[PDB]
């Protein structure tokens, strides 16, 4: 039960950390008559305008608090009808809300703590080129990962992994048509490598800069390049438990067998061990020791979690009022 | 210490990521027709059209 | 149960722990009354208080 | 997919630039109960009074933001019929909504920036004849486009296409 219960935290953190679509709200969810729907339908709006591919289906995950308010919003309405009455008998708020095709409670979504960063600015103009591979010393071709990009900042102090930042003046683009959007481009900090450099999971790839060849400028998802004096705006202010939504193909779980059944291990008895619900498989092994008369038991499960499309991952942040 | 052998960099060509889904609502509404080509050349690529009388 | 991650776990072997809860019992509750021998001529008032006790 | 989509971009600008009928609401859409309907029904009403030919069928296009406020306006209402609940489980506003043969959400509709032009007055009296052509220069007859007309103002400053 515990090994199957670690998989869930790794998919819940990996999504809340790398989500690059950030929906902030000035006031707590459910403080207004429909605002529970307008906060979910807001994710549909950025998902549709950002041009992303939903063909395999989308999903939305409420934390238990904001799921009660979505259900409590809907009970204030007159209790006639199927949707209000159902909410009343069981907290349930329909399976599909505002286009998503799923909605759920996921008790394990992490809390996104306050960021103490202030007055942080970029230093120097920084282009980012899309590349498939790059040369390395000894002249060897080496693949390059399209997601992450490193940024030099004035001072990195109070900003940590999974902090949501948006630069001042940058905007999203509809990826196919390259039209400008009203939302400021949001970036989640994957990692901090120094008191200066920071790694942000989307590559901005500005539209305006001239250093990009026509092949590269085709991938531009941001309207303008990072300038020198631009101020980094920290999105997460007050502490609130996040809400996460993705397209179903964005996150992936990879696994490999542990070949302890091989003849090479003759001292221990090992058997296949199946974890209860997730559907991964592990192994089970035990071995004795004559000196201490104390036997050892071990259960091993080897896998990994990968967010393939950090731009398709998104995170809601209700009640974010300074 | 462990097995030291030939490394591989493998890339699965088929899988893709399939990032973009387009929608084009207003191209089905607009009418489409081909004016005659021979007369369209010596024209400025302009063709006048009558308006219903009153 | 705790978990931990790695290949070489040697010398990190965990023990066991399991906890307890104890249910306890309380003081008895009573209904206690007396009657004089002259009052027993009719039991109508006696057989009621036995029901008033239950 | 790229060349097919650039075609979509040009019909988005061309219609927003040459559009004559203008319906302007003083308040943000969705701030009042029927205003999302009144904003559409104003359009179906004006071209009815104006005696247009719609026989080929009409159409209306929201941008993604106002299409959300069309549903948000319809979800506030306490009782759920089939229209209010359909909006809820899906963001769909009904396909007709007061007389248009269809209603859609088109993401690429451009923004129209404000103009700073103030204090403009026309210059003298001006009249426009519905001519099919006119004489010019040598006198050869030259077609005149029905649509456009040239107006002389006091000044053109801040005005734009």
């Amino acid at each position: 039960r515990k090994l199957a219960n670690n998989v869930e935290l790794k998919v819940a953190n990996m999504a809340a950390e790398m989500g690059s679509l950030v929906i902030t709200s000035p006031d707590a969810i459910g403080t207004n008559t429909a605002d529970a729907w307008n906060f979910v339908a807001d994710a549909e709006e950025i998902m549709f305008s950002r041009e992303l591919n939903r063909d395999m289906g989308t999903s939305y995950f409420f934390n238990p608090q904001d799921y009660k308010k979505a259900g409590y919003d809907l009970t204030k309405r007159d209790i006639f009808g199927r949707i209000p009455e159902e909410a009343y008998r069981d907290g349930t708020i329909q399976r599909q809300v505002a286009g998503f095709d799923d909605v759920l409670r996921s008790p394990k979504l992490p809390v996104l703590t306050k960021s103490t960063a202030t007055g942080i600015t970029v230093s120097g103009a920084q282009s980012f080129k899309p590349v498939a591979w790059q040369l390395d010393n000894d002249g060897n071709k080496v693949n390059v990962d399209n997601r992450f990009a490193t940024v030099t900042l004035s001072a990195t102090t109070g900003m940590k992994r999974g902090d949501k930042i948006s630069f001042a003046g940058v905007k999203f683009l509809g990826q196919m048509a390259k039209n400008v959007l009203a939302q400021d481009a949001t970036f989640s900090v994957v990692r901090v490598v120094d008191g200066t450099h920071v790694e942000i999971t989307p590559k901005p790839v500005a539209l305006d800069d001239v250093s990009l060849s026509p092949e590269q400028r085709a991938y531009a998802n941001v309207n303008t390049s990072l300038a020198d004096a631009m101020a980094v705006n920290i999105l997460n202010v007050k502490d609130a438990r996040t809400n996460v939504f993705w397209a179903d193909d964005a996150i992936r779980i990879v696994s490999q067998p542990i070949p302890a059944n091989h003849e090479l291990f003759a001292g221990m008895k090992t058997t296949s061990f199946s974890i209860p619900d997730v559907g991964l498989n592990g192994i089970f092994a035990t071995q004795g020791d004559i000196s201490t008369l104390s036997g050892l038991c071990r259960i091993a499960l080897w896998y990994g979690v990968n967010a393939t499309r950090p731009e398709a991952i998104g995170v809601g942040l209700p009640g974010q009022t300074a | 210490m462990a097995l030291n052998e030939g490394q591989i960099v493998t890339l699965a060509v088929d899988e893709i990521i399939e990032t973009i889904s387009a929608i084009t609502p207003m191209a089905q509404k607009a009418k489409k027709y081909t004016p005659p080509a021979a007369s369209m050349q010596r024209s400025s690529n302009t063709i006048w059209m009558p308006v219903e009388q009153e | 149960s705790p978990t931990q991650e790695g290949w070489d776990l040697t010398d990190k072997a965990t023990g066991l722990l399991e906890l307890n809860v104890a249910v306890n019992m309380g003081e008895p509750d009573n209904d206690f009354f007396q009657l004089r021998a002259d009052d027993l001529r009719d039991e109508t008032a006696y057989r009621r208080r036995i029901q008033s006790a239950a």
